[PDB]
């Protein structure tokens, strides 16, 4: 009974040519993609990439692997992939990726009686994703994973998502510690290189950065130091050591905070939206220290009482302008 | 060099009770501490190779306990065929021996 | 299995003596040969060891320059050599081999030397 | 080798197809699973991961490896593992794992006379553990370890725990710095994915800071 | 049927084939035609003097043994046939660690033609070297090269040739540019011969022209150094008798300039010379340091200082003339 | 035809050889004699409880199927012969990620003596696990172990032994001293039996005794903490009326005491218990607060004060009494 | 025609070739000449105490089994025949992590000469371990070696020699380390004895002095000013208590935060370095300055101009005495 199954597999692989695709010289093969996301680990802004662990799975039809006696979905070992034709699918923006090999190589081949093969892998990839950080940390990114065939053109292979919008699953349960997956789209297209035109599928995620970590670690101390700069107006003019020690501290704390925030970011030359706030808060802090130097130059109470009303007006107006343009 | 001291020099007990030998090294010997008996005007034989590991052919009344420095040989019930002095050796370095421990029966 | 040594001998002080330990049932090239001095009413005293694979020999610091060992693979026997023996060295010489955990499991019958008139 | 052990192994491997599981179209392969944890490594709070070192042991039945001889157990080294069928047990929540390979790949393969096969290997898994940061640092966690077969569904391989599913070591030289090992609980479930229904074995480790 | 026709063609070609011999070993010279498609020019790491480049490296040569006569014209084959035939041993002379990607299959291409032409095309991630001289830092404009050639075959055995014109042979993808500090200006290629220990080698080269965007270093290094100098000049406008207030100006601006001097020389190579960045902080420290010495001369001559009134004019226009000279010499 | 003699020997030895079976499978126990030559004891990473060690892991056993008669006694063969014969599956019990070096050829050798004695040495780096007890940091000693034994063969199948005497069976090279923080004192070996569910295995244990050198932590933690306490105790030598001056001594000394408290606690791992360096810091953290509340006492009561005239003598005295008793109870253990 | 004549000769060289036997197995030892073309030292770190070296490691021995007389030229075979020929088991003893480059193929060379000479070369990036004595850091010089040795073959089986004498190593006169500078290179041939026999050894050793001009711009100039900055307190009058204490404390705190920031990028060595002797020397001078004011504040307010004038003279004189001793003993 088992020897019928054993000699059917041995009949299939005898005379098989791995070097030729199915229907070689004729119609192209249709390969269906069934990616299943397990995790998204590290969306690192420094290296401009994200780490993705998936359950990548392909399905095509090979007419040489057609058995008819056994009415079962045969599942072979993962070491028969070295003897069967598989597509040469690669990811374009792959920085570094590996297939897990514990306890054996994570790989599945399931031969169906009509010739369908359901090759599938567990792939952890680090896809490169170019980030626009001009509205950081209120920004909204778009990281793409682009699946393409390498050696086979459009007239030798053609790709499609199997199940339309139900091809990619498991993306709703993905929890990121500082992002949140809003939308995901599936695009079937064809790109053209100098060697020919190749099919391409692209799975891409829409990411929205959570403000709540960045609003209490950066924004709330940054507006607090400006309030400590406002206490110097209520101090009398003759107490020179108290106002200078308050005025130096609010300058240097805002100076150090600007240098305690950009070392965990890439060295981008443009100005991000949290750098315009820190520079704007540095102006209001430095204008408070310049206010006392005007007061000391005049004497050595009308100017000091004017700064106690002008500063709560313009700085609150600055936050109205700031939290209406970036949000 | 390694020195081995066996205490006491001699003892006198009867048939069928508990005796505890003693053997203490100068420095660390791990487990390679061998116990040899010497019947009078015969050849020595082996009791425990290593520490707490009985040789083949010796009875189960002989037992030992191993440590870094101190080593004891214990017989649960002394019999009439144990008329021999017991020598404590070592093998973690070039081998050395103690003075032995004689015994006698009433 | 069986360890054999030659019989006892009477020697004058200041002379040389030859003593043998013949091994049977096992070859010497894999296990060490241990020789040990047993004085009367006294404990044992190791004097030297033999590695017959390369001919390495390491002695006790007390018995340096006193004993010499040659070992013949064909004769299955190792030999003593005491060059400058005195009248104090009246004891019985035992033969031994390295056992399971560097013990001395198999022992020879022992040959007693006697230096008198 | 005596000659008889050599002709036993030559008879077991002739006509043997290691691409097919035992009882391919008769009954599902019942695999018993054993585990012995050496040391749970550091629990990385910033990466939500932990390191575990185990002696993963599996036991099943292969009818093609039955032999009638006076030798009861064939205790072999790692070189027979690639010749006979081995189940494709993968760890579902493992970020990165690797077996140990020097001086020889740390594998054991013992075949009894009735066809029972014991397969053991030493693994180091950087698994994924959820960590709630509420009430931190006065918190308790249940770090899991889920494994299943990658290819064979529920009607092909059924896993099962053994008498001592999980045995802990000394638990005094382990690397649990802040957390402490409270206890363990073996469990099983059947997950439903796109490739079929899979039997998942889970071990939960109770860690209390 | 049709598959068994191409099976007999591929079996006939590989029969009696030796992959240890180059085509025309004892008869001619092998010519390798080369292109590069830079999919994305990676980040130029400034601290290690290197850069990353992802290519679609194409090589094309003629093998007379691989000539077939069948119903096709090209044989778009997989990666298994690439290892059974002769492929040239091209290596990168200034690479440090290159990754040939193989997810999920080896990213190689092979297209045997009817006349014997082959097209071998890989996907690489060369982390090549780039010699940097940061003497105009951060207004420098490097030209990071990429040199490749054969490893074992000398110029009497393998000569490399760019396929198209020397302008359009190294092509850069429009969207692909992972540069953040720099920006790509253009590429220029060449072909030279290097005489090494084992003979002359035909070495192909390609220089990518780069230019540093200054705008990162303005916000974090130049503007904090300028603003603390203006902060240090507030001490001239205070009362003479206010001793601890002007001392707090003195000991904090000096401390934060030393702190900025440590922090500016971070994530930079440990060069043996002084950069133009270090020629700015040292001058700005000298303006801060002389201001506290100015206050020490004020407090030594106490009982409005005329040296205080002149320092409100001389010191701001001396820093202004320095910023005019410094941002016209290097710009 | 001169090398056809040695070609015919090696083709005859492997003819009928079964490398999946240990020698003497049904007759005896395969005694494997081993010793270690340590080329360089690598650095101990106290953060990860691990140490690196580069060994020349020598092994030697006896195989009666590899007997030959030829023109030479020993056969200093190539490396690829070792994969065609039976070699023991010696693994390390407490290894973590250990690499056999492969540059340029595999760094193994195999010598076959004419009676069947084999020698098979490997060059390895071993990132072993050293569980250490950091109660006496930094004046502590550790015995980092290296336990190895068979994997699939029990104590009735393969037993291990040392080649030379156990004192002379682990040798450390004189030039290889890659420890920068610790100090290797010596090595001690042992042998024993472990118990597993599969069976009883012979384990081979060696310990590397290390003592930590405290010369780094004197000039990093112990001397800047001593200089901070003296910087706090000079505040008693000032006047009572300098309220902003003395609070600079009060605030900045306790603000630099709590930075060292942290800058120093990052060296060793997330330890639950308190080290011996944390007892020195916490007492020094109490002396700066004892100076700060001394100033708050004399500022509340603000001629010279009896508080400052007593704390100018007692505070250098009680700090010296603690400093004499802390080192004497720890340097002489 | 000519290629088929090469094909039958290359087959004839590899029928019956026993790879398990070295050339002249029963006779004299084989001589393996060596030369190295060093591309560039990737990096040298004092924390991990190693240096990354990239080289063109080439060997040169004579195998009598690979002799041919038909072809009048040197046969450069494909690099995959090096797995079918005997190659020596040369290893580096102080290696930590090394690899042969594998893009686009495995970077190795094979070349059969008609007298049987086997020219085998590799492109090896190795990370050799170099123990460093930092007792005079950063004015120190280091000696970093690469210990080349045969593993399995004794001196009765193999022989090592540098090919070309002192011209074997080429390319060290062009490398550009950022922090160090290569003073000398030396080639040593030895015969070391182990417990398993005597093995030949070749050693390539470099002498690396350190370019200190980085350390003046980073550590020494910031440290030699908090010493100037502490002497401003002598110009300040005695009754300004809050000014002189805050000037004293912030010089102490800057001294001890330079020391903690400097010693965080160095290994935990137990001895004291030359830069720590300077920083502890400058800490004493700052601490004596704060003890000078506290001695002044105890004499006047607890029981002045002579003490303030004398400390304004002795302290700049004594610190220049310390600088003359320190910079003439370590240089
Ligand atoms: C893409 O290209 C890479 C090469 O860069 C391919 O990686 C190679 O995979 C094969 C298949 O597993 C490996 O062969 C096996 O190797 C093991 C030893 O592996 C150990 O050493 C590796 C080198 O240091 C190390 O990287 C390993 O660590 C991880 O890496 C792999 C790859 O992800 C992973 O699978 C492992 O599980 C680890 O997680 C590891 O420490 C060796 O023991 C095997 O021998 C067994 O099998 C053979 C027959 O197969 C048998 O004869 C033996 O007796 C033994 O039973 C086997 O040779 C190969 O070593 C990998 N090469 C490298 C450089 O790592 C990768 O597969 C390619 N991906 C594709 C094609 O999709
Ligand atoms: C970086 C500066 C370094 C300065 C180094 C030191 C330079 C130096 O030695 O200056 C001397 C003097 C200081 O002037 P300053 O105003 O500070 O001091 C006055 C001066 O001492 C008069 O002599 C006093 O008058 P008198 O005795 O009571 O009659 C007067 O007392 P009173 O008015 O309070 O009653 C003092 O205030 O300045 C100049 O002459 C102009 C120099 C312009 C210099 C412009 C800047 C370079
Ligand atoms: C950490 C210590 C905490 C102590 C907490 C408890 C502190 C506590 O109880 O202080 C009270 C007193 C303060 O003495 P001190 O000399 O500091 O203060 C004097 C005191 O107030 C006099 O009463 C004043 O005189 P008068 O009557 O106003 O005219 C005198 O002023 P004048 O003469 O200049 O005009 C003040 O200077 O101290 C003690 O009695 C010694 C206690 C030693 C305690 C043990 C010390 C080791
Ligand atoms: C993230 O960025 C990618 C890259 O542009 C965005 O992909 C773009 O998506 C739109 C909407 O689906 C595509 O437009 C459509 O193109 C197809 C082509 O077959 C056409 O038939 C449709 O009528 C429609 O015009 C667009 O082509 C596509 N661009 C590329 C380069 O693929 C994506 O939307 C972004 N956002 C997310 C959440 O992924
Ligand atoms: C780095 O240090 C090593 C030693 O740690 C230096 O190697 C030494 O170099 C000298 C000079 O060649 C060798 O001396 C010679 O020894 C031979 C032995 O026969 C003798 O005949 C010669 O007359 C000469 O004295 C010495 O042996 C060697 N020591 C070794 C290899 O341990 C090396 O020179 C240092 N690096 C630099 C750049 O100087
Ligand atoms: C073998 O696998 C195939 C999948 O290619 C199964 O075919 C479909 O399976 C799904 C999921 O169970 C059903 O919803 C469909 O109705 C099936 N048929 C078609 C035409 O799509 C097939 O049932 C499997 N055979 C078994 C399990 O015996
Ligand atoms: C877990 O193991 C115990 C004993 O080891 C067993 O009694 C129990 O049934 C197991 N739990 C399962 C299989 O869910």
């Amino acid at each position: 009974n088992m020897s019928l199954v054993k000699e059917t597999v041995d009949r299939l692989l005898k005379g098989y040519d791995i070097r030729l695709r199915p229907d070689f010289g004729g119609p192209p093969v249709a390969v269906g993609m069934n990616i299943d996301i397990a995790s998204i680990d590290m969306v690192s802004e420094v290296n401009m990439d994200y780490t993705l662990t998936m359950y990548f799975q392909q399905a095509w039809r090979d007419k040489r692997l057609s058995y008819n006696v056994i009415p079962l979905n045969l599942t072979l070992d993962n070491r028969v992939a070295d003897q069967l034709w598989v597509p040469d699918t690669y990811f374009l923006n792959d920085k570094k990726s590996f297939v897990h090999g514990v306890t054996v190589k994570n790989r599945m081949i399931r031969l169906h009686p009509d010739g369908t093969v359901l090759y599938g892998l567990r792939i952890t990839t680090t896809a490169a994703c170019m980030m626009d950080l001009r509205r950081y940390p209120l920004d909204e990114q778009n990281c793409t994973l682009e699946i393409e065939s390498y050696g086979y053109t459009t007239d030798d292979i053609e790709f499609y998502w199997r199940g339309d919008d139900n091809a990619v699953t498991g993306v709703t349960k993905i929890e990121l510690p500082q992002f949140s997956i809003v939308d995901y789209k599936l695009i079937t297209k064809k790109v053209v290189f100098s060697t020919g035109s190749y099919p391409r599928l692209s799975l891409s995620f829409k990411l929205k950065r959570n403000i709540g970590y960045f609003i209490l670690q950066t924004y709330m101390p940054s507006i607090l130091i400006t309030i400590l700069s406002w206490v110097s107006f209520w101090i009398n003019y003759d107490a020179s050591a108290a106002r200078v020690a308050l005025g130096i501290t609010t300058v240097l704390t805002m100076t150090t905070i600007n240098t305690h925030l950009r070392e965990t970011l890439p060295k981008i030359p443009y100005v991000k939206a949290i750098d315009m706030y820190l520079m704007g808060c540095f102006v209001f802090v430095f204008m408070a220290l310049l206010e006392y130097a005007l007061v000391n130059y005049i004497f050595f109470n009308a100017i000091d009482r004017w700064s106690r009303i002008f500063f709560p007006v313009v700085f609150s107006f600055f936050n109205i302008v700031y939290w209406l343009y970036y949000v | 060099n390694i020195v081995m001291t066996q205490s006491p020099k001699s003892m006198s007990m009867s048939v069928g009770e508990r005796v505890t030998l003693s053997c203490k090294a100068s420095e660390y010997v791990g487990t390679y501490v061998s116990w040899y008996q010497q019947k009078p005007e015969q050849s020595p034989k082996l009791l425990i190779y290593g520490a707490s590991n009985r040789y083949t052919g010796v009875p189960d009344r002989f037992t030992g306990s191993g440590s870094a420095t101190d080593f004891t040989l214990t017989i649960g019930s002394v019999q009439a065929e144990d008329l021999a002095d017991y020598h404590c050796g070592q093998s973690y370095s070039y081998p050395t021996f103690g003075a032995g421990t004689k015994l006698e029966l009433k | 299995v069986q360890l054999q040594q030659s019989g006892a001998e009477l020697v004058k002080p200041g002379a040389s003596v030859k003593l043998s330990c013949t091994a049977s049932g096992f070859n010497i090239k894999d296990t060490y040969m241990y020789w040990v001095k047993q004085r009367p009413e006294q404990g044992l005293e190791w004097i030297g060891r033999i590695d017959p694979a390369n001919g390495d020999t390491k002695y006790d610091p007390k018995f340096q320059g006193k004993a010499t060992i040659t070992t013949d693979t064909f004769s299955n026997t190792a030999y003593l050599q005491l060059s400058s023996l005195t009248s104090e060295d009246t004891a019985v010489y035992y033969c031994a081999r390295k056992g399971l955990r560097w013990a001395m499991d198999y022992w020879g019958q022992g040959t007693s030397v006697t230096v008198s008139t | 080798p005596e000659g008889d052990v050599t002709v036993i192994l030559n008879n077991l491997l002739e006509g043997y197809d290691n691409k097919l599981r035992p009882d391919i179209g008769v009954k599902p392969t019942l695999i018993h699973t054993d585990m012995y944890v050496n040391s749970i490594g550091p629990v990385n709070a910033i990466n939500m991961e932990y390191t575990i070192d185990i002696f993963f042991a599996q036991t099943w039945y292969d009818r093609r490896l039955k032999f009638n001889s006076t030798i009861k157990v064939l205790r072999l080294n790692s070189n027979m593992v690639g010749k006979i069928w081995i189940p494709d047990t993968f760890f579902r929540n493992s970020k990165k794992a690797d077996a140990h390979w020097i001086t020889t790949p740390n594998r054991m393969l013992r075949i009894w006379n009735d066809g029972r096969v014991l397969y053991t290997l030493r693994l180091t898994i950087d698994a994924e553990c959820q960590l709630q940061l509420h009430n931190f640092p006065m918190d308790e966690h249940s770090c899991p370890l889920e494994f299943s077969s990658y290819g064979y569904p529920r009607e092909e391989i059924v896993y099962q725990w053994k008498r001592s599913s999980v045995e802990v070591g000394d638990t005094r030289s382990w690397r649990l710095y802040q957390f402490s090992f409270v206890g363990l609980r073996n469990t099983t479930e059947v997950v439903k994915t796109t490739s079929g229904d899979y039997v998942v074995m889970s071990v939960y480790f109770d860690l209390s800071r | 049927n049709n598959i068994t026709i191409f099976t007999r063609i591929l079996d006939r070609l590989l029969d009696g084939y030796d992959n240890r011999l180059r085509p025309g070993l004892g008869d001619s010279i092998t010519e390798v035609f080369t292109n590069i498609y830079v999919t994305s020019f990676g980040p130029v790491s400034d601290t290690d003097m290197e850069y990353t480049i992802d290519v679609f490296f194409r090589q094309k040569w003629k093998d007379e043994r691989l000539k077939f006569k069948g119903p096709m014209n090209i044989l778009r084959l997989n990666n298994l046939m690439a290892s059974k035939i002769w492929t040239p041993d091209t290596f990168f002379h200034n690479g440090k660690k290159s990754v040939a990607h193989n997810m999920t299959m080896p990213n190689k291409l092979l297209r045997i033609q009817d006349d014997g032409t082959l097209l071998y095309t890989m996907r690489l991630t060369v982390q090549a070297e780039c010699p940097m001289h940061l003497e105009d830092f951060p207004m420098d404009a490097h030209s990071c090269p990429l040199k490749f050639g054969s490893y074992a075959y000398t110029t009497s055995e393998v000569t490399y040739i760019w396929t198209y014109n020397a302008s359009d042979s190294v092509q850069v993808a429009p969207d692909g540019s992972r540069l953040n500090q720099y920006d790509l200006l253009g590429q220029s290629i060449g072909k030279e011969t290097i005489k090494s220990s084992t003979g002359e080698y035909t070495v192909m080269t390609a220089h990518f022209h780069l230019k540093r965007k200054i705008g990162y270093f303005v916000i974090q290094t130049y503007l904090p150094c300028i603003m603390t100098v203006i902060l240090s000049q507030v001490s001239f406008w205070l009362n003479r008798e206010s001793v601890p207030a002007r001392t707090v100006f003195g000991v904090t601006t000096v401390l934060t300039m030393t702190t900025l001097s440590i922090s500016a020389r971070n994530s930079l190579p440990k060069v043996a010379y002084a950069t133009a960045m270090d020629w700015f902080i040292a001058v700005c420290y000298a303006f801060v340091f002389s201001a506290l010495i100015e206050f020490a001369t004020v407090n030594y001559f106490t009982k409005v200082s005329k040296i205080d009134r002149m320092s409100r004019i001389v010191f701001p226009v001396l820093f202004g003339t320095f910023n005019l000279v410094y941002w016209a010499t290097y710009l």
